[PDB]
Parts: structure tokens; C-alpha cells; sequence
């Protein structure tokens, strides 16, 4: 349990996944879901993924 | 993102917002001229929601302060918290105003400085491409905050139509009528603009301030230096879901949406218990959350002068109970368990009610991470007693021939007095009709 | 190297086909000659022989079990193309 | 190799090029009269691209400066940076000019000093056997830079046909029309020569200068000593791929080729954010590249007076975003990732667009190797608002009978006024037609 704390932060990732998949802190997801709605109102195309990667990066 | 522009205005609205920004630096772990502590980012996870976003880690306040009286701003620059304020966002040095004491003064001064009043306050609007709204941190007492504040409730309704409007307005004092006598006139003129030209208000009574200021605070001569202590804490308490990282109703359009039943019914009762510093020596023994919300619905912490025997025919519709800091959340559902057994809130017989409880972690500070805090945002239909108090003091003054010849010389040609009287009775009749 | 036979043959076919756009323009007063438009008509086919062959790799980039560094670069020029 | 001859001309064009050469010595690590630092070759890998190549490690500027007014050159020789300039390349001591204030003065003086104006400026042309081109560092304001500058745009088009022409021209000020009144006449006469007798321009508005000069610079009385500070940095910023060692678009015919859609559409919008010295104390904490290009497309750093509500029907076609110095290039593709999600640039519906980003290492200097710099070279089709502003001020003046009898006595026999009006409307119609 000490080698993860020095190098990998294993159970810190247990808390970090709760903020995105369990949606613990809402400001990460609300500033997401505000910008994220003008893309979700249209049907998805093959041009969908490329602006979804940096609508994340302007949200984080 | 969620940037709100505060509109501090008037003789009393500038002083209650001065220590509101001064409260925010002590909890963010920041200094008004520098950054000496590292507690601002590890302890607090969000800071750019009321401040302007940083250029040198200097969180500029998104604030504007206009007043006709230069006395309120000359007691600011000698304080060491004024260097955080900017001398180019609002005014430079030696700013002035009118003479001046009239509701018709600031109502007529809005369209002669119309070019300058819509120039520098709009520069902060396009800083963020998703503006939250506007809060008018103004006053009802006097003619300074009530005269000019009624103008911006009209022209910002159509120029910025998709923005939230909601104000923390303070009510004036009705003890004697010697120093001021124009109090029934300028109050009802702004109160009409607070219902149809404004969505929500947060009422703050003055006669209920000295009820609390002699309750536990133990003063003999009531001064104006105590009016900023009860007000600045509950202002920062109302944004604990918004400033500190919360999940549900973490926006200002989140909290107000879950409490307003209908337009022109938005007057929210406020409550806040912990104001005593010698409680600190006995909170070390795990003082729980099971006893802090039993006294919120009990009419002891209220800031609204209302009748004590008028609560049996009135019914609560929406009640907010905000706990902060250390909550011990394994018993917060246990505190809400005990609500249905007492029925301390009368429930509306036509529809459901709601007791909403929420939590957020407080500042990394020793008086904040130790003592439980309870903020109440009630909505009870006994608020017409204040509207019956203001209207009975309004029609009695017009039969005494008071300020009918001294008030209609400037910019008033027709009788707009019953235009305020019927619309106030429309509020008072639809409140009692709302529980069928 | 992006792919062994097709993309390297697609890429050298790009640089050959715009190399005759050099030698077509390099005449005295190019676009008013009959040979200026006659040599052009083969090249307006071969230029869309290259964008449509670039279009054929993008379907192999979306339907993806090949290579991530291939896919991240070729789409980076492609939203820099189609946007 | 890549030698460019700058054509500094006029009352304003000589002063903006004087500190342009003065900026180049502070970043090359050289002195105007000697070489005291060894940082010129180990830190900077290329120096002979704007300077003349060395004979004694004295990098002579490849500059010529002609003006009718002797006041701009008499404020040069007392400065210690004039010994780097040569008194035989342009003029010796006591050079003069006209009287003189007219567009027809310098337009008629070009063919009477025709032998001398094409003698000493051509001696620098055959120094390098592969000449890059000519940049006319001239002015539009006044009759000095606009009168003589229109002549060299014609006779250098055929005598040097295979050379790049592109100018950094400054636009005049349109606030009041009391000191000068000939401003609509001399501007449109040069603006016709800037589209058909010239390939590209770089517009620099004067009414947008004092928008920035009071934004963060905090001045009370606007003087002419601030006009050289915003201009000289972006001039040296535009050649960072050309002076400092870059790879792609490292020539002046590299940058301009990737932005011009068509001839007579070449007016490029410029943007440059970092101009404040107290930002330096907070750039020590790894200020990234992810936040510096979010504000370039946001209309805050622009130097073009354009409409704010006219950007919805106009579309960007080419946008340049130049980062300099410390870039941290492992996240420069991460900055371009966030561009498609906002769509802050409206894209043309007929064809593709392009957001080109490039980098080059800056000077080995402490204010240069620490703070991020962003240079914008936009191309947006809302530039006809300036052309609608100049044309509406042009036809209104001809109906007031202003300068129709006072202007046609010398060397003007026919009405060439509608020759400028239709060609300006040809530009304004082909811009809106360009997005089908």
C-alpha cells in the first residue's frame, strides 16, 4: 500500500472517479453540461467526436 | 460560466456590500492586496464565481457602487480593503452626486447620466460569454437607494431579458417618523418595481434587526456599525452551494427556482441562529445536526416582523434549511425524519410542500470547521402582515395632506398613488387565494 | 509512413498531381490558353482522385482497429480540412 | 537570401519605423554602435534577414526614410540610436522637403525628383541576388505620407514585378474634423492603390488605439508618444518566424500566402494581448498555452473599429494565432482541440477554414523568455464596416462643396472621385458575395 502512494495514487483514483462518473462535484459537470447542450440537440454524425474532446478541455 | 454582477447602490446598500466583499477574503484565504496563503486552491475548489477571474492571481470583485452621497465612499479608501477595489471600474477619486434627498432626484438623474450609467457597467458583462444575472444590492430606506434603483429595474429588464434578477434589499425602520417622513412614498414606489419589474427579492426588516441586536448581542445604544454583521454573513451563506463545491442547486437559478410558487409571490423569510462566540467552548463534544433545525421553524431567528397568532390560517409552501461545514451526513436524513411528527410547518391543502436540506463544506478555518451553521430561506404566507402594515401607513398619510404639494412639482403630473395601492392589494389577495 | 502501400501511394500521388499544376501555370499567360484549359481537365479529375482517396482512409480511421497515432494525426488535418 | 527593404515614408511612418529598428537591437543582444554581448550568435541563430549583412559585425539597417517635414528627422540624430543609421544611404545632414501639406504635393514631387528617388534606393536592391520584396512603411494620415506613397505603388509594380508587396499602413483618426479636413480625400486615393497596385495591407486603426491606450495603460492626456509602443512590438512579432529560426512559413511570402483568399480582399485584423508589466509576478507558476488563445477570437485585443452585431452574417476564412517564446508544445495541440467546441469563428459555408498556429523561440532575455505572447493575424469579412464608414464620410463631403475648387488647381483636370467610389464598392460587394 506504500508503493501506490509514492508512484501511482491508487485509492486517490478511487475518489477521483467519483467526481466524474458518480458526479460528486457538480461544477465540473455543470460547466460541462452548459456548453455540452448545443451539440446534443442535433443528431450525432461522424463529425461528432472531434469537438467533444476539447469541449471537455475547455470545461476542465 | 456562472458570473454574477452585484449592483451595490445607495447609502445603505454600499456599506452592506463593503463588508460582504471583506467577508469573502477571510474565507478564501486571500489578502486584498496579495496572496500569502496556499489555502485558496487546495481548500477552496472554486473562487471565480463572484470575483472576476484572475490575471495575476488577483481576484477583482465584479462590483459597481453608485451613490449620491460621497460620505459612504470616503470611509472606504482609508481602509486597507479598498486596494482590492479598482479605481477605474466604477469611479476615480473625488466622485460626487446630488445635493440630495428625494425619490424623484435619482428617478430623474437616471436619464441625464443615461450614457455613462450604461457604458462602464456593461464592460463587465461581456467578460464571460454566459452571464448568470444581476443582483441589485440596493436599499429601500431614504431617497438615494430607492430613487435610482427603480430606474435600473426597468431598463435592464429588456436589454438583458434572459438574465436572472433577484435582490437582497433591506427594509426601512418604522419606529418613529421624525427624521424621515417620506418613508411611505419612496418604499411603495420601489415595491411595485420589485414584483412586476423584478422576479424575486430577499426581505430584510429593520425593526427585526434590533430585536436580534439586543437578543444575544447585548448592546445599550443601537448604532449603524451593527447592521453590517447580520447581513454580510447570510449573504455569503446564501452562496455556499455556489461558491464552495456543491452538487444540487449550486447556481443562483437553482435555489430560487425551487422556492418561488408564482410571480409576485417571492418574499422569502430568512433565519440564521449561530451568532455567539462563547458557544465555541462546548462544540468540541460532537454537537449534532439533530438539534439545529428544530429551532429554524420555531419563530426565534426570523428577520420578518409578522403576527404571532396569524400562522394557523397561513401555510408554508417552500422551506429551505441549509447546513454548512461539518454536517455529519449519516444523521442528516435523521433530522428530516423528525419533521413530519411535529408538523411545525403548516402545509398547503391544495398541493404538496417541500423541506429541502443541502450541505457544502465551509472554509478551512477554525471558527468555520468547528461550529454548526444553519441558514433558513422560508416562504410563508403571513408576509401580507408587512404589506398590511405598509398600506395602512400609506393611506393614512394621504388623508393628512402630507407631501401632495411638496412632491408633484418635479416630473410627476398625474396621480400614480392608487397605481401602487391596487397592485399591492393584488399581491395581498392572491396570497390568501393561493391556499384553496 | 502512415500506411505501407495505399497512403504512401496516395501521398506521392498528391505531390505528383500538384507538380503538374506547377508546369501548367508556368506558361506565359496560362488560363487564357486552350492548352491551359486542356491540360487542366485531366488535373481536375486527379485532384478529386486524391481527396476521395483521402476520404477512403478516413473510413478506415473511424472503423478503427489499426493504430491510434495514425488516427489522431489524420483526423487532426481532417477537422482542419472539413472544418 | 531573404532580404526585405523597408520603405519608411511620411510623418507617422518614420516614427513607427524608428523604434522598430530600436526594438531589434534589444532582442538581438547588440548595441547600435558596438557589439558588447556574445548573445547575438549563440542565442539568435539568424540576424541578416532585415539588417544588411555585416562588414565589421555592424548590422546596417536596410532602411530608407523620406519625408517632406524635417521635424521627424531632427528628433533622430540627437538620440544615440541614429549612429546605427547611415548618413549616406538616404540623406546627409540638413535634408528638407516641401512647405507643405497636400496630397497633390507629393504626387507631383515624385516625377521631379524621379532621377534621385530611383538611384540610391536601388543600390540596396542588388546587394542580395534574391530579393524578397518591398514593405511600404508609410502613413495614410496627412498629405505627406499619402501623397508620395501612392506614386511608388505604381512605378515599383513593373520595375520590380516578381517581388512581394505588403504594407503595415496606419489608418487616420476620425474623431473630429477641425485640424484636418482633407482626410476623406487623401485616404481614398491611397486606398485604391492599396488594392490593385498593391497585394496586401496590414490595417492599423487610430480610433482603436486610444481604445487600448486607456484600457490597461491608464493615461489621462493622449499623446503621440504612445503610438509607437503598440506598433513596434507587433512589427517585430510578425517576423518571429522570419528573424528567429522557424520551419514553416518562415518567409514573408509564407505567411501572407496562407491567409489571402483573393486579390482586393487582403485587409487583415490584428490582435495582441500581453502589454502589462505587473503580469510578470504571477507567470512563475507555469502559466499555460491553453488560456491565451481563448481570448484572441474574443473581440477584446482587436485594432479594428467594427460592428459588434455584424458578426453573425459574416464568416472567418483565415485566422492566424502566433505563440512566441515558451510555448510548452506538448499542449499546443490541446489548445487547438478546444477551438471546434466553441465555434467562436464563424466558418464560410462554401469552403473550408483554417486555424493556423505556429511557434518560434524568442530573444534570450528575461521579459521575453518568461511571459507568453500571442500575435493574431485574422481575416474576417466584417471589414466593410470601415469601408462603409469611409465611403459615407466621402459622399457626404462632396455634397457640401468641400475641396472641389481648392483641390483641382494643380495636376487634376478630370473628376477622378467616382473612380475611387465604384472600386471601393467593388470591394464591399465582392466581400459579401464571397460567402455563397
Amino acid at each position: 500500500l506504500d508503493v501506490l502512494n509514492k508512484n501511482y495514487n491508487l485509492l486517490e483514483h478511487m475518489q477521483a472517479m467519483r467526481r466524474y462518473l458518480l458526479l460528486g462535484q457538480g461544477d465540473f459537470i455543470r460547466h460541462l453540461m452548459d456548453l455540452l447542450k448545443p451539440e446534443l440537440v442535433r443528431p450525432a454524425t461522424t463529425l461528432y467526436q472531434h469537438n467533444l474532446t476539447g469541449i471537455l478541455e475547455t470545461a476542465v | 460560466p456562472r458570473e454574477i454582477i452585484t449592483l451595490q447602490l445607495g447609502q445603505c446598500g454600499n456599506q452592506i456590500g463593503f463588508e460582504f466583499w471583506k467577508q469573502l477574503c477571510a474565507e478564501h484565504g486571500i489578502s486584498p492586496e496579495g496572496i500569502v496563503e496556499e489555502f485558496a486552491t487546495e481548500g477552496t475548489d472554486r473562487k471565480d464565481v463572484f470575483f472576476y477571474q484572475a490575471d495575476d492571481e488577483h481576484y477583482i470583485p465584479r462590483a459597481v457602487l453608485l451613490d449620491l452621497e460621497p460620505r459612504v465612499i470616503h470611509s472606504i479608501l482609508n481602509s486597507p480593503y479598498a486596494n482590492l477595489y479598482n479605481p477605474e471600474n466604477i469611479y476615480l477619486s473625488e466622485h460626487g452626486g446630488g445635493a440630495g434627498n428625494n425619490w424623484a432626484s435619482g428617478f430623474s438623474q437616471g436619464e441625464k447620466i443615461h450614457e455613462d450609467i450604461f457604458d462602464i457597467i456593461d464592460r463587465e458583462a461581456d467578460g464571460s460569454d454566459s452571464l448568470e444575472g444581476f443582483v441589485l444590492c440596493h436599499s429601500i430606506a431614504g431617497g438615494t437607494g430607492s430613487g435610482l434603483g427603480s430606474y435600473l429595474l426597468e431598463r435592464l429588464n429588456d436589454r438583458y431579458p434572459k438574465k436572472l434578477v433577484q435582490t437582497y434589499s433591506v427594509f426601512p425602520n418604522q419606529d418613529e417618523m421624525s427624521h424621515v417622513v417620506v418613508q411611505p412614498y419612496n418604499s411603495l414606489l420601489t415595491l411595485k418595481r420589485l414584483t412586476q419589474n423584478a422576479d424575486c427579492v430577499v426581505v430584510l426588516d429593520n425593526t427585526a434587526l434590533n430585536r436580534i441586536a439586543t437578543d444575544r448581542l447585548h448592546i445599550q445604544n443601537p448604532s449603524f456599525s451593527q447592521i453590517n454583521q447580520l447581513v454580510s454573513t447570510i449573504m455569503s451563506a446564501s452562496t455556499t452551494t455556489l461558491r464552495y463545491p456543491g452538487y444540487m442547486n449550486n447556481d443562483l437559478i437553482g435555489l430560487i427556482a425551487s422556492l418561488i410558487p408564482t410571480p409576485r409571490l417571492h418574499f422569502l423569510m430568512t433565519g440564521y441562529t449561530p451568532l455567539t462566540t462563547d458557544q465555541s467552548v462546548a462544540s468540541v463534544r460532537k454537537t449534532t445536526v439533530l438539534d439545529v433545525m428544530r429551532r429554524l421553524l420555531q419563530p426565534k431567528n426570523v428577520m420578518v416582523s409578522t403576527g404571532r397568532d396569524r400562522q394557523t390560517n397561513h401555510c408554508y409552501i417552500a422551506i429551505l434549511n441549509i447546513i454548512q461545514g461539518e454536517v455529519d451526513p449519516t444523521q442528516v436524513h435523521k433530522s428530516l425524519q423528525r419533521i413530519r411528527e411535529r408538523k411545525l410547518a403548516n402545509f398547503i391543502p391544495w398541493g404538496p410542500a417541500s423541506i429541502q436540506v443541502a450541505l457544502s463544506r465551509k472554509s478551512p478555518y477554525l471558527p468555520s470547521a468547528h461550529r454548526v451553521s444553519g441558514l433558513m430561506m422560508a416562504n410563508h404566507t403571513n408576509i401580507s402582515s408587512l404589506f398590511e402594515r405598509t398600506c395602512r401607513q400609506y393611506d393614512k398619510l394621504r388623508k393628512r395632506e402630507a407631501f401632495l404639494e411638496q412632491f408633484r412639482k418635479e416630473d410627476i403630473f398625474k396621480d400614480n398613488f392608487d397605481e401602487l395601492d391596487n397592485s399591492r392589494e393584488i399581491v395581498q389577495q392572491l396570497i390568501d387565494e393561493y391556499h384553496a | 509512413f502512415i500506411l505501407l502501400k495505399p497512403v504512401f501511394h496516395c501521398l506521392n500521388e498528391i505531390l505528383e498531381l500538384c507538380h503538374s499544376f506547377c508546369s501548367l501555370v508556368s506558361q506565359n499567360l496560362g488560363p487564357l490558353d486552350e492548352r491551359g484549359a486542356g491540360q487542366l481537365d485531366i488535373l481536375v479529375k486527379g485532384f478529386s482522385c486524391q481527396s476521395s482517396l483521402l476520404f477512403r482512409i478516413l473510413s478506415s480511421v473511424r472503423n478503427h482497429q489499426i493504430n491510434p497515432d495514425l488516427a489522431q494525426l489524420l483526423l487532426r488535418l481532417d477537422y482542419n480540412k472539413y472544418y
